[PDB]
């Protein structure tokens, strides 16, 4: 289903992951079998925070090994791919989705923050500004948010 | 030997393999803390975290268990599965978990040993593959909730027909059918290996010896 | 199959490969729906032979004589009880005629057994007999003479009590 | 081996101006089990779509 | 054109972003009226956005 | 003599949670989904079948009426509710359609 | 279109769950067919042996 | 059509485009749908799939005669049917002569 | 080793199926089945145009 939607947006980086040669098809293939779990797990019901923090913390561990993948495999600092750029933009989907379906958790809102400021060197002033207004619409009386 | 018996074997080989929705609720939900609802409603990572908790505050208590918790207290050891493993791989988690029964039979006592037992119970299914270890472990604390809850979750092997008429029931079973139990003479056999597998480890203590005499004198008597 | 939803009703009307004849299981308690469909079919026998002797030439000694032939031997059967009249054998000819011929509902009217599925299980245990010989499947249709000469069993526990609560029991015929 | 009239078409359906363009799109299939959603998707896309509850104006470009 | 709606409360005020208008003329409509009570089409209707409490 | 064999994990298909939704495994190998015309064409079959027992188009009418016939009708080009009709008796009324 | 379809059927194919199982030599010796049904058994998973 | 509605003198298409307002001289402002199926509430996302791949496949099977039989039937009152076999009629006639 | 084909299509057969899943696609195979004259020997026999 929606599941289904999501995969296959995550296909064609993955193409080019295998394409260039850092990732061979097994090792991929376990990687969409993790995907695929945390996918199910997000969209079905009684999920919680939790399921979405995992869910980051293992893409961003795969971002991790793709990066040093590509600094050992060729010794480039930066493929110019479309990978390199995908697995944060998933990063942000997965944050986005998150919040829009638990906007209670001060604690998940500030993860998002963090890695939006931390990563602040592509990111957008602007992108800064849009969160925090949905998140002072959403909690006026945070004066620790203020 | 009729249909009805070889399939009943081949069920018994395939005891803990989950093969649809509704037996894999049933060989999830049961537990030794929780109820059956929350039992089937949680997770592998709730679960592992709090054993992680209980171990280590079992490891302060005495320094034996780290071999356990870098062994069978990964998250390498939350990823791996029973049943997709092969034989050989099969008799090294059958030693370690029968090593970590017999370190735990003696502080049955502590919520901290309950709630590690309650994730090996959960994810490496000793409930179903290797039950005798398990009573053998627990036997002389047969008046606890603890015991209760393990009869109450467990499948009796042939020898333990007694408590499987006290399963399910309210009352704690009684002295007198712990004395039939040991009256059987196999079950004498079976109790004796394990004490020589206790002794030949070291891991003997008062409680439990106090137990498998008393029964002997009676079973004499 | 899964009672399945209105519109998919509407297209699929007639999708079940899956009740007089249960109406006669509960009200006289007939063995078998293949029991009822040999009643069904005997009946529409019947019919069909009436059918094609009238379209014999009535005015024929040979289909007069088997008319009288075959409503004389239905008769001694005891289905039916009446003689003077053929459109009686198109009608009356029933599956109820014939299930309340049925053996364990002579014993029912008769007075053997209080309930037809106690006189199916006495015809098991074997405790009644029709003249001399005795009977074990209830589906056995008596003709009216047996049916006249039905009773017990000799020595037979249910012969005894009778006899005992009527305090006549007589041990020289070991009753 | 005689093909069949009740499932043999009649006449090229709109879309499409010849017998060989509604040949090849008969080859391609819509359903689900036969490509992936997002082909699915964008395959069974109408060709006019409204919003809901809002007024159509007329168009005004230059 | 309804963007947005306020609704008051015992424990302050909310105010919800209209996502989808349901048909104007329809609306006495027995599938409409239908949807309002359900709460799986409430939501396609109406997320909430803002909420100041008293 | 490297050998291996189709193993599944009943982990990856049939989920520990209760509430967790099952996955669907898809493959879209042509030879594996056998019919293609005559699935499709009994689907749009069906569809209209369903559309015949679906068309149901008559929604409602305005109010009380008009008296004597109505002959004019404006509807407004900027709103959605409104309309205004007209009849031969001389009586024009605006109508909130909503 | 028919292209654009057939592409979208390869990217499932990158997504497909699993993998077929095989059985070669690794050398010149051996033969497959001398391979016995005690030895597969033997040499794999506790799941397929049952 | 209905037995009710009488001399369809105005008709109006509705801002939304989804419905129709006919004034008839029977006084009678009467609306209608203008597909007659397309309920008006708001469709979950599976179902609305599901009901753009039915528009898709009829239009690609329009023309096959089974589906063109049962998707054309629709039932008009005696008047216009006979109304119209007549007028078939005298065009014929006219055709030929000339 | 490589008889059977490791991955298979769920829409089409579950060797794991809940009992309303089974019977809900039993349903829907029985509205969707194909008509007894559609079997030919060219299984697109039924696209073509004549007039």
């Amino acid at each position: 289903s929606k599941t289904r939607y999501y995969l296959e947006q995550c296909i064609p980086e993955m193409d080019d992951l295998v394409e260039k040669g850092l990732f061979t098809k097994n090792e991929v293939s376990l990687i969409m079998k993790k995907r695929t779990d945390f996918e199910h797990r997000l969209n079905s019901r009684g999920s919680s925070i939790n399921d979405y923090i995992k869910y980051i913390n293992y893409e961003s561990n795969v971002n991790k090994l793709r990066a040093k993948r590509c600094k050992r495999i060729l010794q480039v600092k930066k493929t110019n791919s479309l990978s390199d750029w995908s697995i944060q933009q998933r990063i942000g989907f997965i944050y986005q989705r998150g919040t829009n379906k638990f906007p209670q958790d001060l604690k998940f809102w500030a993860m998002y923050l963090n890695y939006m400021k931390a990563r602040g060197n592509q990111t957008s002033y602007k992108k800064i500004h849009n969160i925090y207004n949905q998140l002072l619409k959403l909690h006026p009386t945070n004066v620790d948010i203020w | 030997s009729s249909l009805s018996d070889q399939l009943a074997q081949v069920a018994s080989n395939n005891a803990t393999v989950a093969l649809d929705r509704k037996r894999r609720q049933k060989l999830h939900s049961a537990s030794l803390i929780y109820n059956s609802k929350t039992a089937a409603t949680q997770d592998y990572d709730f679960i592992f975290e709090n054993a992680s908790k209980a171990l280590e505050e079992l490891s302060q208590i005495e320094p034996k268990f780290a071999i356990f918790s870098r062994t069978l207290f990964s998250e390498s050891s939350i990823s791996l599965d029973r049943n997709v493993q092969t034989k050989e791989e099969i008799k090294d988690l059958d030693n370690a978990i029968n090593a970590y029964l017999l370190l735990a039979s003696s502080k049955w006592y502590l919520a901290p040993t309950l709630h590690a037992t309650e994730w090996l119970v959960r994810r490496f299914q000793i409930h179903v593959k290797n039950t005798e270890m398990l009573l053998l472990s627990t036997l002389n604390y047969y008046q606890t909730p603890v015991f209760k809850r393990i009869l109450s979750i467990i499948k009796l092997p042939p020898l333990f027909n007694c408590l499987s008429n006290f399963v399910r029931s309210e009352k704690p079973p009684t002295a007198l059918t712990m004395i039939k139990l040991f009256n059987d003479m196999d079950f004498l056999k079976l109790y004796t290996s394990y004490l020589d597998q206790c002794i030949k480890h070291n891991a003997t203590y008062t409680n439990q010896l106090l137990f498998t005499t008393c029964c002997f004198i009676n079973v004499v008597a | 199959v899964r009672k399945l939803k209105h519109h998919e009703q509407k297209l699929l009307k007639k999708v079940d490969f899956l009740h007089r004849d249960t109406q006669v299981m509960r009200t006289y308690h007939i063995q078998n729906r293949e029991d009822y469909h040999k009643y069904n079919r005997i009946c529409g026998d019947i019919r069909r032979l009436a059918n094609k002797l009238s379209l014999l030439p009535p005015t024929d000694p040979f289909r007069r004589k088997h008319e009288q032939l075959l409503l004389d031997k239905l008769y001694a059967m005891g289905v039916l009880t009446t003689k003077s009249k053929i459109s009686d054998l198109e009608n009356k000819v029933t599956v109820s005629a014939i299930c309340r011929r049925r053996l364990p509902v002579i014993m029912h009217r008769l007075k053997m057994a209080e309930t037809i599925q106690d006189a199916v299980k006495f015809i098991e245990q074997g405790h009644v007999r029709v003249g001399p010989n005795l009977i074990n499947d209830p589906a056995y249709l008596v003709t009216r003479n047996m049916e006249d000469y039905v009773t017990w069993v000799d020595n037979s526990k249910i012969k005894k009590t009778l006899l005992r609560y009527r305090n006549q029991i007589d041990d020289f015929d070991f009753s | 081996n005689k093909k069949n009239l009740k499932y043999q078409s009649s006449a090229v359906p709109f879309p499409f101006e010849n017998r060989e363009q509604y040949e090849r799109s008969l080859r391609m299939p819509i359903g689900q089990e036969w490509t992936s959603r997002a082909s699915h998707q964008e395959l069974i896309k109408p060709r006019i779509m409204t919003k809901p509850g809002q007024v159509i104006d007329p168009l005004k470009a230059p | 054109p309804i963007e947005y709606l306020l609704f008051e409360e015992p424990t302050g005020y909310a105010v919800f972003k209209v996502k989808l208008q349901q048909d104007d003329i329809g609306s006495r409509l027995k599938e409409v009226q239908e949807q309002i009570n359900d709460f799986g089409a409430f939501t396609k209707l109406i997320e909430l956005v803002s909420f100041a409490p008293f | 003599m490297k050998i291996k064999t189709i193993k599944r994990s009943a982990d990856d298909y049939v989920p520990v949670k209760s509430t967790q939704e099952s996955q669907m495994p898809r493959n879209l190998n042509p030879e594996l989904h056998p019919f293609e015309r005559a699935r499709e064409y009994t689907k749009a079959l069906n569809a209209t079948k369903l559309e015949r027992m679906f068309a149901k188009p008559f929604v409602g009418q305005l109010g009380y009426g008009h008296r004597d016939g109505v002959y004019a009708i404006a509807k407004n080009y900027g709103s959605l509710n409104k309309l205004a009709t007209g009849s031969a008796d001389g009586v024009i009324k605006y109508w909130n359609m909503s | 279109q028919y292209k654009k379809a057939v592409s979208s059927a390869a990217a499932t194919d990158y997504l497909l769950p699993e993998s077929n199982g095989y059985l070669e030599p690794e050398n010149e010796l051996e033969k497959t067919f001398k391979v016995q049904q005690s030895e597969i058994k033997s040499s794999v998973d506790v799941s397929t042996a049952n | 059509h209905t037995k009710r509605m009488q001399h369809v003198f105005q008709v109006k298409y509705s801002m939304d485009s989804k419905y129709i307002i006919s004034g008839s001289d029977d006084g009678n402002v009467r609306l209608w749908r203008s597909k007659a199926w397309e309920r008006s509430n708001v469709k979950t996302t599976r179902e609305k799939n599901k009901l753009e791949y039915d528009e898709k496949l009829k239009e690609r099977f329009r023309h096959m005669p089974e589906i063109k039989r049962i998707s054309r039937h629709r039932h008009v009152p005696q008047v216009i049917k006979k109304a119209q076999e007549i007028k078939n009629i005298e065009l014929s006639s006219i055709k030929r002569r000339e | 080793p490589g008889a059977g084909e490791a991955n298979y299509d769920a829409l089409e057969l579950n060797p794991f199926e809940t009992k309303k899943q089974r019977q809900e696609q039993e349903v829907r195979t029985l509205l969707n089945k194909l008509p007894a004259d559609t079997i030919t020997l060219d299984p697109n026999s039924i696209g073509s145009v004549d007039k």
